[PDB]
């Protein structure tokens, strides 16, 4: 069935699973034509496929070339997403395939289901959670590689950097989702927070600053403040 | 004109023959139905007065033999049987006919309703869905489940309808995933028409049989099959024009014949709204859309 508040801990048990987010696969800028009409220009996109237990991000970049000559691009996007996830599963050894794939938007179930008919023992599941993976394009390194890409390409990052060495996957997933929620509610503030102290560097192979445990607490608090705050300035409360 | 004689009517029962029904009182002098039009398949069906649970009955074709009904007080139902001795059957029928102990099939001469609901049903074909090869007639009741239903318990008593599953490898070619799911023409035309049925008559015949078991027996599995076979055509961008025109006649008489107070259950909102207003063929079912809107505009 669906993943929600009540069955939240299943993400961190020992059954392999993947979150698929498709919100950044088909991206456009909307602009005006010489005749004063409106047209779109597609820019590179990505699929966000995340093992919440290990932190692994299988980033498939979606090069604007894949749309050339195609119609109904928002609908193709979902199927293209599904085609790519099924390819990734097929590419993986059997003991490394997920037992579940959880899609963050319901419109991805039928495409993924159809593309995974060859894997009847992989459960395709929606969720009731309002997860913030759309903001993954606010992470500089992530955004950079997508926009620089000149051809289709699969990029790998641990979205948890080295956190698992010190904290559990539950705690790491909560940090990630709080970081991503902040970035989605006010990207500027969120980033000002993350970088205010020039002495905390981001390692070449990491996406996030090298905070100490105690610096993470402070950070995590400031992010909560932000999300509440903006919820005020968004609801005048 | 053929006859289904009844040995007697020991229990109070509502008898239906095709779209017609009448009440028979317990031990009323009643010895059958005469003047049944030759050349069509027919159904004779039963709902006991005491237990409206279980509608049941028998599909049959009089060209295939002499059939009659005797109540079985052990198993509790009106059973169809075959009389192998023609002379003795004719003689028994004749005496019942002379004593006027039979009701008359009311073949309205303007009316082509039953023809239009059964144009593609056959008894050689009906026996490939309801398996019971020692009899030339076929029993159906409300609780019989379909083969597909059993996949999702007694196989001998199942309705072996043609399994249709839109999210199946049968339905979906590797590499055309989006193509074949959003336009089901490959599955309609190549897998089902060319591969399984052989022709659209065969497709229409199972669709007709499916609907009639739904309406007469409240057989849920048949209702599911009727809607599935509609939806498969409605969801194919490419359908022979003759098939579309015939599908519009077929559904028209199905919708015209449905009891008004049973539409709420035997008609699937999603399938019909999709078929009439969103699908490829939303413009090809003029007669069916016209009657649906004038008669059941609530569902839509
Ligand atoms: C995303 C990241 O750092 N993954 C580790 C990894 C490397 C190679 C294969 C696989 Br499966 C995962
Ligand atoms: C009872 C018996 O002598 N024969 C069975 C039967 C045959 C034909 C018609 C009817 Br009604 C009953
Ligand atoms: C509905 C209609 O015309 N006649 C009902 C009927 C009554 C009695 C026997 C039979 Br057969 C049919
Ligand atoms: C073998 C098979 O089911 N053919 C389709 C069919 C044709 C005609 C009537 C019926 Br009932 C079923």
């Amino acid at each position: 069935g669906a993943m929600n508040s009540s069955n939240y801990a299943e993400l961190f048990n020992n059954d392999i699973k993947l979150f698929v987010d498709d919100t950044n696969v088909y991206r456009v800028t909307v602009h005006k034509t010489f005749e004063g009409n409106v047209a779109t220009k597609a820019i590179n996109g990505c699929i966000f496929t995340l093992n919440p237990k290990t932190g692994h991000l299988f980033l498939k970049i979606i090069h604007t070339s894949v749309w050339a000559g195609q119609k109904r691009l928002s609908q193709l996007a979902k199927w293209k997403t599904a085609e790519e996830v099924s390819a990734l599963v097929r590419s993986l050894p059997k003991e490394e395939q997920p037992k579940q794939i959880i899609v963050t938007r319901k419109a991805m179930l039928d495409p993924l289901e159809v593309h995974m008919l060859d894997f009847p023992n992989i459960a395709i599941r929606p969720t009731e959670l309002r997860l913030p993976f759309s903001a993954a394009m606010s992470i500089d390194k992530l955004s950079d590689v997508v926009m620089k890409a000149t051809e289709p390409q699969m990029v790998l990052f641990n979205i948890y950097d080295d956190w698992l060495d010190r904290i559990s996957s539950y705690t790491a997933f909560s940090r990630l989702t709080l970081l991503l929620r902040a970035l989605k509610t006010n990207e500027e503030s969120a980033k000002m927070i993350l970088l205010s102290d020039p002495t905390i560097t981001i390692k070449s192979y990491h996406l996030w600053p090298s905070f100490t445990d105690e610096q993470w607490i402070t950070i995590e608090s400031q992010m909560r403040d932000l999300i509440l705050t903006e919820y005020g300035r968004k609801y005048n409360v | 004109m053929n006859t289904v004689p009844f040995t007697s009517a020991p229990i109070e029962v509502t008898i239906g023959i095709d779209q017609y029904s009448f009440n028979v009182k317990e031990n009323q002098p009643f010895h059958g139905i005469k003047d049944i039009p030759i050349g069509h398949v027919h159904v004779i069906h039963f709902q006991h007065a005491d237990n409206s649970s279980m509608r049941y009955g028998y599909w049959f074709d009089c060209r295939m033999g002499n059939f009659y009904i005797q109540y079985d007080p052990k198993d509790g139902l009106y059973k169809m049987m075959e009389e192998r001795d023609g002379a003795k059957f004719e003689n028994i029928v004749h005496n019942f006919k002379e004593r006027q102990m039979m009701v008359s099939y009311p073949k309205i001469d303007e009316d082509d309703t039953w023809y239009n609901l059964t144009e593609f049903v056959q008894m050689d074909k009906i026996r490939k869905i309801v398996r019971k090869d020692e009899n030339q007639f076929s029993y159906v009741d409300s609780s019989m489940t379909t083969v597909q239903e059993n996949e999702l318990s007694d196989p001998a008593h199942s309705l072996n309808y043609t399994v249709i599953n839109f999210k199946s490898r049968e339905a979906i070619r590797p590499g055309h995933e989006m193509e074949d799911f959003l336009d089901k023409s490959y599955y309609l035309n190549t897998v089902m028409l060319q591969g399984i049925f052989k022709n659209s008559s065969n497709y229409f015949g199972e669709l007709q049989f499916a609907f009639l078991n739904a309406m007469f027996f409240g057989n849920y599995g048949s209702s599911l099959q009727w809607h599935a076979m509609i939806e498969l055509i409605c969801s194919s961008a490419t359908v022979p024009k003759h098939m579309l025109d015939k599908l519009d006649e077929i559904l028209y008489y199905q919708i015209k014949t449905l009891p008004e107070q049973y539409s709420d259950i035997l008609l699937n909102e999603r399938v019909w709204n999709i078929c009439l207003y969103s699908s490829f063929q939303k413009n090809s079912l003029h007669n069916t859309e016209k009657i649906m809107e004038n008669k059941y505009p609530e569902l839509l």
